[PDB]
């Protein structure tokens, strides 16, 4: 467990996961030489981290022993865990990021189509609607501002839990994936880590037109199938498909 | 590892998405809105926001026509509305959901159930392959073309009329392929899911086990005459429903019972079976159906298979293997719910010719047939040069004692796996029940036992 910690807390120190109006809670100890007593944000993630681990090698274990059929988990999962968990963060902290520059751009772009009316009445009739729908854009993008100042916070919880179900979620039934992800959830919630509640992993991992290709090339619509693309589609270690049938293929 | 693996989690939410889409659509658009709402709602929100963006720059901050740019911006204003009302409305939105899948949770279970009780009726014969495609087929019929569907509305009574219609069009589809001596032990099987299934009905656990293997318990010390109308293996069938909570004091009932003499040398004593349970509360039906095949299966053991008839019919609704007893009527299942992919594989018992059934049902619906024996090599050649005529056109080509040649069914299997042309093409193989006929031929055509 410590030397998991040690690596995870290597290879997360690059990515900017610092909070400082994270409230510690009580409880969750995984790791047992945690370097505080109260953690930091960035500790609490390698900590989840290392419980996913963790209760990956749990859920194998009991797994094998309620009619067998267990895969052995290496260090080399853990290290793609990690490697998924920060290209997806750092994807997703980018777009975020991009679609706020891009609303800045608008909102100075739509100041300057307000000096151009300014101007042209120095009709009021339209002038008028001109001013209202004015604000009401301007409200609107100011809660769009303020909607991604608290998609921000949440990008780290919701990212971990992606990450895990795209490396450690395989060759894991529909009840067993959706087992460990709400284990997950549990740990995170426990760890006072916000992540978006009740998230769908399908639509924050895939896209509207990824999807309609996906269901275009001959894949079923069932959810354990969309979840399988998804990690067809972002993978690191080459797949391995166990089909009966020849759908995947 | 990226598993395709069907299981039972996996068959339970494929039903449960299916259910919801024909039944509730609109919980379904629903379910749709939810999930656009994380992803495409605010992307398209923000396409919208764009497309207004580029009109202001082409507009211009036009004033004398400035309709062009209202109309862009009152539709995004609606559609901000739109989703403002919908992102406020997600905890009710979603608690309808679960409400919904609640309601209609049950019916995927007994579905998984169901398809993998057939899927694991390998055990039971060979002749008993079944797909998942097979069990697909049966429910996209019992969904859409389901003649006692077209008139209920009130989507609380045809859930319960969908389940009935699922569990009856299950046994018709399979026991139609499946030995006769089967069909019991199946309608027993669908009996207990349902039992499971239904709501207010103890699950009868260890009734169940002790009906299955609880007589076989060691009580060889023990054994008595008791009265000399009870033989001693009766008397020790006694003994081990006495180890049952439930038929506890059969031994004081029975030496106090005077009646029980005649019963026992009844012709068909599982009619009417005394009361020799003890409970305090009436037992449903159902339970007390249950007590009496105990009590049948501990006394007169040779009308076991009557009151297991019994149970079926008091559990899943009277005339359940009705359909059975009625002479097969293979007009309609050959013109309709057979995708000429499938091959109907005529199998019989050896001893007994099938071939006249499927001859008589081409004079009923007029139809030309080529039949090909398959025992000469010319009769192979012949064969697959009638099967490549036919779909160009539709002929119903009919092989016959196809179990000579194994090989030559597999490159059937392997040539029927590509599609046909032809819709009104249909094939079928006449042959008798061996274990070496291809096992992939016998999942993926339609088994008719006769």
């Amino acid at each position: 467990t410590e030397a998991l910690y040690q690596v995870g807390k290597e290879f997360t120190s690059k990515m900017d996961l610092e909070k400082p109006n994270y409230i510690v809670p009580d409880y969750m100890p995984v790791v047992y030489d945690k370097l505080p007593q109260p953690p930091s944000h960035r500790e609490a993630i390698v900590n989840s981290c290392v419980f996913v681990h963790q209760t990956l090698h749990q859920a194998n274990a009991r797994l094998a022993k309620r009619g067998g059929r267990t895969m052995a988990i290496t260090p080399r999962h853990y290290l793609d865990f990690i490697n998924h968990y920060a290209n997806l963060f750092h994807e997703k902290r980018s777009e975020l990021e991009e679609q706020q520059m891009h609303l800045n751009v608008g909102l100075r772009k739509i100041k300057e189509t307000v000096d151009q009316v300014e101007e042209l009445r120095r009709k009021v009739n339209r002038s008028t609607a001109l001013l209202k729908s004015l604000s009401a854009e301007r409200e609107r993008w100011e809660k769009t501002s303020e909607t991604f100042k608290n998609q921000m916070s949440t990008i780290a919880g919701d990212c971990l839990l992606s990450a895990a179900f795209i490396a450690y979620a395989g060759y894991f039934d529909q009840q067993m994936r959706q087992n460990l992800f709400t284990t997950w959830s549990h740990h995170l919630q426990q760890a006072n880590i916000q992540f978006r509640t009740d998230i769908a992993r399908t639509e924050y991992l895939s896209n509207a037109d990824e999807r309609l290709r996906w269901q275009a090339s001959s894949l079923p619509a069932d959810d354990l199938c969309t979840e399988n693309a998804i990690m067809l589609k972002r993978f690191n270690r080459y797949p391995l498909i166990i089909d009966p049938s020849g759908q995947a293929t | 590892f990226v598993n395709f693996t069907v299981t039972r989690s996996s068959l339970q939410s494929q039903c449960l998405n299916e259910v919801l889409k024909a039944e509730r659509p609109d919980v379904d658009e629903k379910r749709s809105d939810l999930l656009k709402l994380q992803g495409e709602f605010q992307l398209r929100l923000r396409q919208l926001e764009k497309s207004l963006l580029q009109a202001l720059n082409e507009v211009k901050g036009r004033i004398l026509d400035d309709d062009t740019i209202i109309t862009t911006l009152e539709n995004l204003k609606r559609e901000a509305a739109e989703v403002t009302r919908k992102v406020e409305e997600t905890d009710i939105v979603m608690q309808e959901v679960e409400t919904v899948s609640q309601q209609y949770l049950p019916l995927s279970t007994a579905c998984s159930s169901i398809y993998f009780t057939m899927e694991s009726l390998k055990q039971i014969h060979f002749l008993y392959q079944y797909s998942l495609q097979f069990f697909l087929d049966i429910y996209h019929n019992v969904l859409y073309e389901n003649p006692n569907l077209k008139g209920v509305t009130d989507h609380t009574q045809r859930l319960s009329i969908i389940t009935k219609d699922l569990f009856q069009v299950a046994f018709n589809r399979v026991a139609r392929g499946m030995l006769h001596q089967d069909h019991i032990t199946f309608a027993m099987l669908l009996a207990r899911i349902k039992l499971k299934g239904t709501v207010g009905e103890p699950t009868y656990d260890a009734e169940f086990q002790h009906f299955l293997r609880g007589n076989e318990i060691v009580l060889s010390a023990g054994s008595t005459p008791r009265i000399q109308g009870l033989t001693v293996e009766q008397a020790e069938a006694v003994v081990r429903l006495s180890c049952l909570p439930a038929f506890k004091d059969l031994i004081a009932k029975v030496q106090a019972d005077e009646q029980f003499g005649i019963w026992l040398d009844s012709s068909s004593p599982e009619q009417t079976v005394p009361y020799l349970w003890s409970e305090e509360t009436p037992a449903t039906p159902i339970g007390q159906a249950i007590h009496r095949l105990l009590l049948i299966q501990a006394f007169r053991p040779d009308r076991l298979l009557a009151m297991a008839h019994m149970f079926v019919s008091t559990n899943l609704g009277e005339s359940f293997m009705s359909i059975m007893e009625q002479p097969l009527d293979l007009t309609h299942i050959v013109g309709t719910e057979v995708k000429p992919n499938t091959p109907v594989l005529m199998c019989s018992v050896p001893g007994y010719d099938a071939s006249g059934h499927v001859e008589d049902l081409a004079a009923e619906q007029n139809t030309q047939i080529t039949s090909i024996a398959i025992g000469s090599a010319e009769g192979f050649n012949q064969a697959d040069k009638a099967i490549n005529t036919a779909v160009k056109s539709g002929r119903w080509v009919m092989l016959k004692n196809v179990h000579l040649a194994p090989g030559w069914l597999m490159q059937l299997e392997k040539k029927l796996h590509s599609l046909q042309p032809h819709a009104c093409f249909r094939l079928f193989l006449t042959m008798e029940i061996n274990p070496k006929v291809p096992v992939n031929l016998l999942r993926a055509g339609r088994i008719f036992v006769f």
